[PDB]
């Protein structure tokens, strides 16, 4: 069809213009000859946008194809002596629909300016090895003989010296193997025999608490997550067992050493798992699962101190709303396991060590759901209603969450 | 002279407008930065540009403040020959 | 996205210049449809004493222009250049920082430890190794 | 859509803490 | 708005699906732009010719005489044919063996001592 | 115009906006179609029923248009299938003549050849010993180089512009991989040096007069240690740079843009030399001679110029086009110019006399890439429509059609050999097609029936990551070489 602008926009601009009373012949007059000149511009701004190899079009196109037709690139103003604005553009004007029209001069001042890249370089590589085409990061994608393995050679000895460098004896070679896990394309078809390796490691690596092999292991997980590449969801079900155990387990070696390192692993643990349930969601399986193993860890009495810790630690990490719900009727509980470890001379078992870092991050959590959704006020002893464990302390840190709040 | 006496004393002075944002519109053009000095006449002369506008469209503000609007931008670029226009559109 | 942060890091940068001197004894809140109005204005005049002073330099068999290019530029476009002087005189001068860098770290670029293959005698050594 | 090989997925007929050894023979 | 999606449908009819972020705002502002000198240099035709309100003739002669001084167009094809036989009849020069870089006459080229001002 | 072919979707478009007189008297391309025969090459089978229903006085008007707006070309012979019919038609003023592509023309190459032109046809520039010695190293790099074919297929080095939010508009390579022209949409031309050695330039007038005078190392001494960069910026266009164009020397940038000239870049002082200002319209290609003197530069002026570094003024205008020249090609002998352009015509003029001796239609798009065989004999062009039409310059038929492509085929190259033609288009691949088995078979109709050898023909197809190929250069050791801005 000839689609053109509609004559009810042009009796608008002529009667806001001070030429009234036009009639429906003069207006139509003056629809199809701009018309045309719309149609006969991006006809040609589209000779640049083919000659400019590009397509998508960058501001530009029209500014070159009104100049190419004897009309002046800038918009928003025309000069009638035509010196001071030639054939140069102005870029046009940074206008939209939404716009509310109105601005503070002291706002945009105020608002940050961008950074500027580094200028156009040079870099080579290879399309076509031999006819072949290479996966590097700039390519898109009754006697009878014996079976060959579809794993290659090569493949199979690459799975090798990752998972030797991977148990982490050097750490250059730990971090180059983690950052080849975590954008190999070819992973695929090799995922199986790492997912066993990593099951099959930990369950092996609890029997004596080995810290760094486990830390290893993690660090291993994250690497395989945040692959784009792989199709993860085939073998979560090794894999989440793996980090359950990782945060809810005691640890054969004594922790009053590496149980920083080991809360550190927990930490480690209790990020992998809240991934592992923001990713592979489908109804009521994996998430609603794990949720509820921790919840009757919590519940259970009588618990190793380092699998509360770590259950803890994993029921905190999962998001806004679930310690909006699942952390508010237990502070009682959480106060009196507290005063219990407190009560009594013995200290050398690791029970209040594990103490101290519940109440430690059970306070941080409550914090911002006292600043998420609650206003401060009576900060000195309206706590001793929560058993009394961090108290004006507990107030200082909101203070200074506040102070915070306030630079930001 | 006085211009040439002006210029040889921009070693100091950094102007409103910075001299990587004032090169860069001038790299865009071909102008590239040879003299830093010679930037920031461009630079001062493209301020005096806008104030020059800013100052004439405060008086056609004054007699309808502390607002600059497309009304009054519109009477005070008149006298420069410049039709400016309303945006009508959004 | 660093692909529109090419052109709008030295955009927004002159958005805070006309912000800055809009408070010379201008006015406040201006209407939004003034101020892109004013600011490609102001491109087109910067892009104008670009193509001109380089026409008038290159004329004179030049490659980059001086002073007397810019006065004889500047009075093709009417703007009686011995008021300048003047402007810069006024203290009224403000300060507004350059834009930053995109990338801090320069060229981080290290690929990853893996050589293996050479090269063909067709292929000179300058090219890029063959990978793992 | 009880069709789909996602109801048949290792993971969703798989209970991890049942899995999990937690040195137990 | 309402002139606005009608933009929309113009380059849309002509198979334009994606375009420019602004594309569509800016050929309503050359559309404005048209139709406003159309409608300008017909009035002051209309004055002209002295009548009580502006009349098609006008608007149609205020096309006519914008075209004559706006987009001439590239030149046409028995312009460029005549000055091609002009300048193609003229045989290849000869080229001299060891004149060195091979360049015009130096009014015509852009090599000059390239002076600029004393810092001080 | 719901009744017309599929391939005149663009043509009819064009159409429907004009509808007034004076829409179409400012337009140019109309102006010179309304004007021209259209030439519509039929046979005599298929006239004699046509003109049986055309010479009666019962329809008397229509035959009137025919015979005033019309031409027709006979050929005696075969009527021709409708998917051959479809392979050579498409372009206005469409299938011309065969009278026009009967002339004879040279198209062998230099050092006996009955085909190649004598060496002084065309004046050229002359040659020393220094020369001899780099036909000795030429030589060498041919010995590496592997006769290709279907089974040695070539490796491909990508050279990709990484960040290039400036939009890349124009690539060259020098004959050896030695430097890379860019030309960028902020009016820029960017030298990269790949080879590691950085480019290096004289820092003063004072610096050479001082150095060798007798020293016997000019080259070692002309670069400065002072200036010395793995990159030079090259500024001065006032526009985009679309055309990019090396010298053979490895002297002479050549640039065009926007603007509507043509710029001659010094390599040994990095400065702009000359301005070529012939054009005021977007000079949409430019390319050296491959002897390094005159240059062809096509503008949206619909004519193709003819310059010699020499004079201010061109030598020869090729003004034969009714939309823009596109493109711009030597002959490997420099006594021919191919000038593909927007009206789906590529035009063979000669640089004597100015008189296009070749119209080759049949292109669906306009022309964006154009590429010649290194035997002279033939020629490849791309367009739009992801065709690659090979054409026999003495036959002046289709010969063969590569319709592997999907969108805009923008870069074409043969092989040092000839055995292998490269094409890169912006489905973002780099197709090698087999130019020796395309060849193989090469009058009285005009036309060979030419089958669909594409799928025998294509080698490779090499998907590139969101990079649409710019440039396809061959390495004279046979290594293909492409360029692109990753987007």
């Amino acid at each position: 069809s000839n689609t053109v602008l509609p004559s009810e926009s042009m009796k608008v601009v002529a009667e806001s213009m001070g030429i009234a009373q036009i009639q429906e012949e003069t207006c139509q007059l003056l629809t199809d000859e701009v018309s045309y000149r719309i149609k006969e511009i991006a006809q040609d701004a589209l000779k640049f946008m083919h000659m400019g190899k590009r397509q998508k079009l960058t501001t530009s196109d029209i500014d070159y194809a009104l100049k190419l037709k004897n009309v002046e690139p800038l918009y928003g103003f025309h000069a009638q002596e035509f010196i001071p604005f030639r054939f140069a553009s102005g870029g046009g004007r940074e206008l939209y629909f939404y716009e509310e029209k109105e601005v503070d001069l002291s706002d945009i001042i105020n608002t940050p300016l961008p950074r500027v890249p580094l200028d156009v370089c040079l870099k080579a590589h290879w399309l076509s090895i031999e006819g072949c085409q290479p996966a590097i990061p700039e390519n898109p994608p009754r006697l009878k003989p014996r079976s060959i393995h579809e794993l290659s050679v090569e493949q199979q000895l690459y799975y090798k010296e990752i998972t030797e460098a991977c148990v982490g004896s050097c750490e250059a070679k730990r971090a180059e193997a983690l950052q080849s896990i975590a954008t190999d394309p070819g992973l695929y078809q090799m995922l199986p025999r790492f997912s066993t390796f990593i099951s099959e490691g930990v369950r092996v690596n609890v029997v004596q608490n080995n810290l760094a092999l486990l830390i290893y292991l993690m660090r291993m997980v994250k690497a395989l997550m945040d692959n784009p590449t792989l199709y993860l969801e085939k073998y979560v079900h090794e894999l989440i067992p793996a980090v359950m155990t990782c945060i809810v387990s005691r640890q054969l070696c004594l922790r009053p050493d590496v149980d920083n390192h080991w809360a550190l692993r927990d930490f480690a643990a209790r990020l992998v798992a809240q991934i592992c349930k923001h990713f592979s969601t489908t109804t009521n399986n994996i998430q609603s699962r794990i949720t509820k193993t921790f919840t009757k860890s919590w519940v259970d009495e009588k618990t190793p101190w380092t699998t509360r810790y770590g259950s803890i630690a994993g029921l905190a990490e999962l998001g806004h709303d679930v310690i909006k719900t699942l952390i508010l009727p237990r502070l009682q509980q959480e106060g009196e396991r507290i005063r219990s470890v407190l009560d009594g001379p013995v200290l050398s078992n690791i029970d209040r060590i594990g103490a101290d870092h519940v109440q430690s991050l059970l306070l941080k959590h409550c914090a911002p759901v006292l600043a998420k959704l609650r206003p401060p006020p009576d900060n000195q002893d309206a706590y001793r209603a929560e058993f009394g464990s961090l108290g004006p302390l507990l107030c200082s840190q909101v203070v200074k969450a506040r102070a915070q709040a306030a630079l930001q | 002279t006085p211009l040439v006496d002006f210029l040889m004393q921009l070693e100091d002075y950094t102007p409103t407008i910075p001299d990587a944002v004032t090169g860069y519109y001038l790299n865009r053009a071909g102008f590239e930065a040879s003299d830093p000095r010679i930037i920031r006449l461009i630079s001062l002369a493209a301020q005096k540009f806008i104030s020059d506008i800013a100052n004439d469209a405060l008086q056609h503000c004054k007699m309808k403040k502390y607002t600059l609007t497309m009304e009054d931008l519109t009477p005070a670029l008149s006298e420069y020959g410049i039709n400016v226009k309303k945006p009508h559109y959004f | 996205n660093p692909a529109d942060n090419y052109h709008l890091a030295r955009r927004r940068t002159l958005q805070v210049v006309v912000s800055s001197l809009l408070t010379e004894a201008g006015f406040e809140s201006a209407e939004k449809a003034s101020v892109e109005t004013l600011t490609e204005m102001l491109q087109s005049y910067i892009s104008e004493i670009g193509r001109s002073a380089k026409s008038y330099c290159e004329h004179t068999a030049r490659t980059q222009p001086t002073l007397s290019d810019i006065v004889v530029t500047l009075v093709e476009m009417g703007f009686n250049v011995d008021t300048l002087p003047a402007y810069a005189k006024r203290s009224q001068r403000m300060v507004i920082t350059a834009p930053p860098v995109t990338n801090q770290p320069v060229t981080p670029k290290a690929l990853t430890a893996g050589q293996n293959r050479p090269h063909p005698p067709h292929i000179p050594s300058h090219f890029p190794e063959f990978p793992d | 859509d009880l069709l789909a090989d996602e109801n048949f997925l290792m993971v969703t007929q798989l209970h991890w803490e049942d899995d999990i050894i937690w040195d137990g023979e | 708005p309402k002139d606005a999606q009608m933009m929309a449908q113009i380059l849309k009819d002509m198979g334009i699906t994606e375009y420019e972020p602004r594309v569509i705002n800016q050929m309503l502002e050359f559309a404005f732009r048209y139709v406003t000198t159309i409608l300008d240099d017909a009035k002051i035709y209309s004055s002209h010719a002295k009548k009580a309100t502006v009349d098609a003739d006008d608007v149609r002669l205020a096309i006519q005489c914008r075209a004559d001084q706006s987009f001439t167009s590239p030149p046409p094809r028995d312009f460029l044919l005549d000055i091609a036989r002009q300048r193609n009849q003229t045989p290849l020069p000869l080229i001299k063996p060891y004149s060195g870089p091979r360049l015009p006459p130096d009014r015509y080229c852009l090599t000059a001592p390239n002076y600029r001002l004393k810092s001080l | 115009h719901g009744d017309q072919e599929c391939y005149y979707q663009d043509d009819l478009r064009v159409l429907s906006s004009l509808t007034k007189k004076e829409h179409m008297k400012g337009n140019e391309t109309m102006l010179d179609f309304r004007t021209s025969k259209f030439v519509l090459r039929i046979s005599r089978d298929s006239y004699q029923l046509l003109k049986r229903h055309l010479q009666e006085k019962q329809n008397n008007q229509i035959w009137n248009i025919v015979q005033e707006h019309l031409y027709i070309d006979i050929f005696d012979g075969m009527p021709r299938s409708k998917q051959q019919i479809d392979a050579m038609v498409g372009s206005l003023a469409g299938e011309a003549k065969r009278e026009a592509n009967k002339s004879k023309v040279f198209f062998g190459l230099l050092k006996q050849d009955p085909n190649a032109p004598p060496q002084n046809r065309i004046p050229l520039p002359e040659l020393k010993d220094s020369d001899k010695l780099d036909k000795i190293m030429n030589m060498k790099e041919t010995t590496k180089r592997v006769r290709l074919g279907p089974d040695c297929l070539p490796s491909i080095c990508f050279y990709t512009f990484l960040n290039a939010y400036q939009g890349l508009t124009a690539v060259d390579v020098t004959d050896d991989s030695s430097l890379i022209a860019g030309g960028f949409a902020d009016s820029t031309v960017r030298v990269w040096s790949v080879t590691p050695k950085k480019l290096r330039s004289v820092k003063q007038a004072s610096d050479l007069s001082l150095i060798d005078k007798e020293s016997d190392d000019v080259l070692e001494r002309i670069m400065d240690e002072k200036t010395a960069s793995e990159l030079k910026i090259l500024y001065g266009h006032s526009g985009p740079v679309y055309g990019a164009s090396f010298s053979p020397d490895r002297n002479y940038l050549l640039s065009s843009s926007e603007d509507g000239t043509v710029r001659l870049w010094s390599l040994q002082t990095f400065t702009c030399l000359v301005g070529y200002k012939g054009h005021n319209y977007p000079v949409w290609d430019t390319q050296f001679s491959p002897y390094g003197y005159y240059f062809v530069s096509g503008g949206h002026d619909r004519v193709a110029r003819l310059w010699a570094t020499d004079h201010y003024q061109p030598l020869r205008i090729f003004a034969g086009h009714l939309a823009d020249v596109n493109c711009t090609r030597f002959h490997p002998n420099s006594n021919y110019v191919a000038t593909g352009s927007a009206d789906r015509t590529v035009r063979l003029w000669d640089v004597l006399n100015g008189n296009c001796v070749r119209i080759f239609t049949g292109h669906k798009g306009p022309i964006h890439s154009l590429t010649f065989s290194p035997n002279g004999r033939f020629l490849a062009t791309g367009a739009t429509d992801g065709r690659v039409l090979l054409w026999d310059i003495g036959h002046g038929l289709m010969v063969g059609e590569l319709k592997g492509h999907t969108d805009t085929v923008c870069s074409l190259r043969f092989s040092r050999d000839g055995e292998i033609l490269a094409s890169g288009s912006m489905d973002n691949t780099v197709r090698l097609w087999d130019a020796i088995k395309a060849f193989e078979d090469l009058t009285a109709t005009g036309h060979i029936n030419l089958p669909e050898n594409s799928q025998e023909l294509l080698l490779g197809t090499y998907m590139t990551k969101s990079t649409p190929v710019v440039h396809l250069h061959f390495t004279r050791r046979n290594l293909v070489l492409a360029a692109g801005a990753y987007s």
